[PDB]
């Protein structure tokens, strides 16, 4: 079946474009479909930028007003945005998508891609391991965290012994404050196996090139 | 442009139960060739929207049959004959007949189910982040219900109000739950200075506030 991908730089600054590319597999994108850009801002706030068609016909919403630009490139079946004279107000989740032109059927997103419009630096987190007082191991569950500090842009992404960990996990929204991010995540396991089976949190901030892999370890003797 | 208007803006049901929403659009989506080009989207948790009707009345490519969409001309429907927990999200209608294309501005649908008091955790500043200046203390409060959650953080027995972040995850569909962290954060010189640190959750399960402690320097 068709799939989509967006993929792009997830930080542009004020005034500049940001340029994004979809790459479609399954199906060709001279064929059927509308390959269209869609961006969701907060709030379940979801806009039609533009499509280009199967045949390289294009339509954008005059809310963007001369700024937008959407292009293919059939050899390597992909297509194109650029947003130009961006400011805060474009920051936003992107998303390819495609709609047969027919009848609207067989709606296919990708992923979605960050992109903020800032001028603040990029910077790679901290990971600070969160250990479990004594007192509260003597449970038959006992409670783990990661806590991710200090990065610029979103986003982050944490797994918990790479992957193998995904039950018992809350990974929170992170929250902005003057121009970086902190984010956690929590894990629970049975008691009894801690620290038999160890816990590490998993952190890679594709922004900074950085990954982390941050072992728990318990309070007290390791 | 073409206003979409989806009511209500939230709906609470228990799973099994059914459930229907209202997309009325400001104009009329037929169009010359007797297409009504009104899609519905869900979008679940941390997902991109992904179809579930189109055509106004016709299920999308391998969407469940218990998603029916229903009406003509500017009133529409979506019915979900027996909720379960994985259709939590946010619902969305589309119209694709007049330029520029608009979506509603969603419907989230939130499981109802039975009240449930948080587990919570209290966790010191890592010994690595003391090194830095810095010291965060963290407190979750898990897999409670329903949604409404208070808590409050103390210093040797006061309460403390600034560097206080919390944030709140959707809600879960394994068990139809919430769960919220928040961080105090302090400087290192501010935490090595006090000894006792609290966090107090107040949720409507339980009369007295759930009280999770620790003392700086004790394991």
């Amino acid at each position: 079946r068709v799939q989509l991908q967006q993929s792009g730089p997830g930080l542009v600054k004020p005034s500049q474009s940001l340029s994004l590319t979809c790459t479609v597999t399954g199906y060709s994108i001279t064929s059927d479909f509308a390959w269209n850009w869609i961006r969701q801002f907060p709030g379940n706030k979801l806009e039609w930028m533009g499509y280009i068609n199967y045949s390289g016909f294009t339509s954008h919403n005059p809310s963007l007003k001369s700024r937008i630009s959407i292009t293919r490139d059939t050899s390597k079946n992909q297509f194109f945005l650029q947003l130009n004279s961006v400011t805060t107000e474009d920051t936003a989740t992107y998303y390819c998508a495609g709609l047969l032109w027919y009848d609207g059927g067989a709606g296919s997103w990708g992923q979605g891609t960050l992109v903020t419009v800032s001028a603040a630096k990029t910077t790679a987190p901290s990971v600070y391991p969160l250990a479990p007082v004594c007192g509260d191991t003597t449970g038959s569950s006992v409670t783990l965290g990661c806590l991710v500090k200090g990065y610029f842009p979103e986003p982050v992404t944490l797994t918990w012994n790479s992957g193998s960990l995904s039950s018992g996990v809350h990974t929170f929204p992170a929250v902005l404050q003057s121009d970086l991010y902190t984010l956690s995540s929590s894990v629970t396991v049975t008691s009894s196996t801690w620290p038999s089976q160890s816990i590490t949190c998993n952190v890679a901030h594709p922004a900074s090139s950085t990954k982390v892999d941050k072992k728990i370890e318990p309070r007290g003797p390791t | 442009d073409v206003v979409m208007t989806q009511s209500p803006k939230t709906i609470s049901v228990t799973i099994g139960q059914p459930a229907s929403i209202s997309c009325k659009s400001s104009q009329r989506l037929l169009n010359s060739n007797g297409k009504t080009f009104l899609n519905w989207l869900l979008q679940r948790p941390g997902q991109s929207p992904k179809r579930l009707i189109y055509l106004g009345t016709k299920l999308d490519s391998g969407v469940p049959d218990r998603f029916t969409g229903s009406g003509s001309g500017t009133d529409f429907t979506l019915k979900i004959s027996r909720v379960e927990a994985e259709d939590l999200g946010v619902y969305y209608c589309w119209q694709g007949t007049h330029f520029p294309y608009t979506f509603g501005g969603g419907t989230k649908l939130e499981i109802k189910r039975a009240d449930a008091a948080p587990t919570v955790s209290i966790f010191p500043p890592s010994s690595e982040q003391l090194t830095s200046g810095g010291a965060s203390v963290v407190c979750f409060l898990n897999n409670f219900y329903p949604k409404d959650i208070n808590v409050k953080w103390k210093i040797d027995g006061s309460e403390r109000q600034n560097g206080v972040l919390n944030s709140w995850t959707d809600q879960d569909s394994k068990d139809s739950t919430y769960s919220m962290s928040s961080t105090l954060t302090l400087t290192k010189d501010e935490y090595e200075r006090h000894n006792s640190y609290t966090c107090e959750a107040t949720h409507k399960t339980s009369t007295s506030p759930i009280v999770k402690s620790f003392n700086r320097n004790e394991c």
